[PDB]
DNA sequence: TTGTGCCGGAGATGGGCTCCAGTGGCC
DNA sequence: AAGGCCACTGGAGCCCATCTCCGGCAC
């Protein structure tokens, strides 16, 4: 056993999959700047620019 | 990954230390810069690195790659963790976690958890 | 995205022709408006003050990594000198066909 | 040339990437 | 109860591909 998610929540990585649905071309801080104003994530639950692309890794 | 010189590269890595020495080799004895990268098949902005730094510190090796700071072990919380421990040595993490909002040097957000209190026990 | 990619993408793209446009001479191009051209690739980079000045010293950039290389004698007319044959899987007669290149 | 057009040097940027200290449920 | 275990985070530094500023050169 190791831990579970807290940001990369199952609505958050379906969200972001959605983003580069639209526009691939989108950079990693763009996504969570929808992913902050569609207010998808609160400014405390929003991934790291880091996580996103860990998200798009994965 | 192949770099527009045609160098391979190890994207997110340090470039080798055998290469790093070489840039600084060459540069010593009056390659421009520009032929260092060119002729070694790295990006200048990574030759300009290369040089700068040690030009500037002497030594050719990279920046401390990884790790993290600390968010809940803050030095305060480090240290009335063991202000409690001196005082009782038997208290158990859980109630260590108790006093410690107990006095309000946590938030029910700020406060360690067991496996941390323990952990930072260990520790430090 | 790379410069030389951002370009292919444009000369792959049928409603771009008026701002740049292949020659027909195999991997040839020319950049029509210069400016627009400057304008779109700073607006994909996000870089606000991209102009033609920089998107030039981009493509010099290129000269000698034989990607792109600039033909004498007129301006704004480059050549992709990559083997993009390889890359595209198509031959230059056989993509200007795909975009009606005159 | 007190300029234009082209060339090319190198410090500054900031993007995705690999790393890894730090963290917290679980047994 | 404390320790072993380990998926998950985010910021550190990395090299790259420019971005940007600018001096050279020919005319």
């Amino acid at each position: 056993g190791g831990s579970k998610p807290k940001v990369a929540t199952p609505k958050v990585v379906e969200k972001i999959a959605e983003y580069k649905r639209q526009n691939p071309t989108m950079f990693a801080w763009e996504i969570r700047d929808r992913l902050l104003a569609e207010r998808v994530c609160d400014n405390d639950t929003v991934p790291s620019v880091s996580s996103i692309n860990r998200i798009i890794r994965t | 990954g192949v770099n527009q010189l045609g160098g391979v590269f190890v994207n997110g890595r340090p470039l080798p230390d055998v290469v790093r020495q070489r840039i600084v080799e060459l540069a010593h004895q009056g390659v421009r810069p520009c032929d260092i990268s060119r002729q070694l098949r790295v990006s200048h902005g990574c030759v300009s690195k290369i040089l700068g730094r040690y030009y500037e510190t002497g030594s050719i090796k990279p920046g401390v790659i990884g790790g993290s700071k600390p968010k809940v072990a803050t030095p305060k919380v480090v240290e009335k963790i063991a202000e409690y421990k001196r005082q009782n040595p038997t208290m158990f993490a859980w109630e260590i976690r108790d006093r410690l909002l107990a006095e309000r040097v946590c938030d029910n957000d700020t406060v360690p958890s067991v496996s941390s209190i323990n952990r930072i026990i260990r520790t430090k | 995205i790379q410069l030389w990619q951002f370009l292919l993408e444009l000369l792959t793209d049928k409603s771009c022709q008026s701002f740049i446009s292949w020659t027909g001479d195999g991997w040839e191009f020319k950049l029509s408006d210069p400016d627009e051209v400057a304008r779109r690739w700073g607006k994909r980079k996000n870089k606000p003050k991209m102009n033609y000045e920089k998107l030039s010293r981009g493509l010099r950039y290129y000269y000698d990594k034989n990607i792109i290389h600039k033909t004498a004698g007129k301006r704004y007319v480059y050549r992709f000198v990559c083997d993009l044959q390889s890359l595209l899987g198509y031959t230059p007669e056989e993509l200007h066909a795909m975009l009606d290149v005159k």
